[PDB]
């Protein structure tokens, strides 16, 4: 689609079946979802932004459907204020920035 | 309030 | 122009005729910077990030110059892990999300 900037680009997502609202920041490098159950082996990491770190659990592989499309990669799981989906999906289902 | 979310590794 | 997410989306601005590279947020409601020097008054200001909130200085109506492109609004100056151009000004400049 062509989604506009005069508000927060939420998109719907899919993952795990569960439908979650997720935004699209072209400003994260990975993707980080609110604590969650994904199956599978994960890994310990920190990640930070403005604010501070936050521990997460990275999972890799998992099968992501942003607003439509098939997408599968390294999806984050922690104490997020928000879900947000980074650069490396949004690459994935071919996305970019048009101005 | 203002939400400003840029992630790094 | 047209920018692909392969890579963080790091731009050129000319922020009061004065350069600094930023990168391209849509997941930032304004434009954050690490500490600079603008003139004129400024209102402290408290905004939130991945890890809570943290004080940023407020300057109104800034002149920006992203990519050849004309742009005034609000620029916050404070601690944040990259110079951040947030929706505040991508909108100014017909930026948009295609995918």
């Amino acid at each position: 689609p062509q989604i506009t900037l005069w508000k927060r680009p939420l998109v719907t997502i899919r993952i795990g079946g569960q439908l979650k609202e997720a935004l699209l920041n072209t400003g994260a490098d990975d993707t980080v979802l609110e604590e969650m159950n994904l199956p599978g082996k994960w890994k310990p990491k920190m990640i930070g932004g403005i604010g501070g770190f936050i521990k997460v659990r990275q999972y890799d592989q998992i099968p992501v459907e942003i607003c439509g499309h098939k997408a599968i990669g390294t999806v984050l799981v922690g104490p997020t204020p928000v879900n947000i989906i980074g650069r490396n999906l949004l690459t994935q289902i071919g996305c970019t920035l048009n101005f | 309030v203002s939400q400003n979310y840029p992630i790094v590794q």
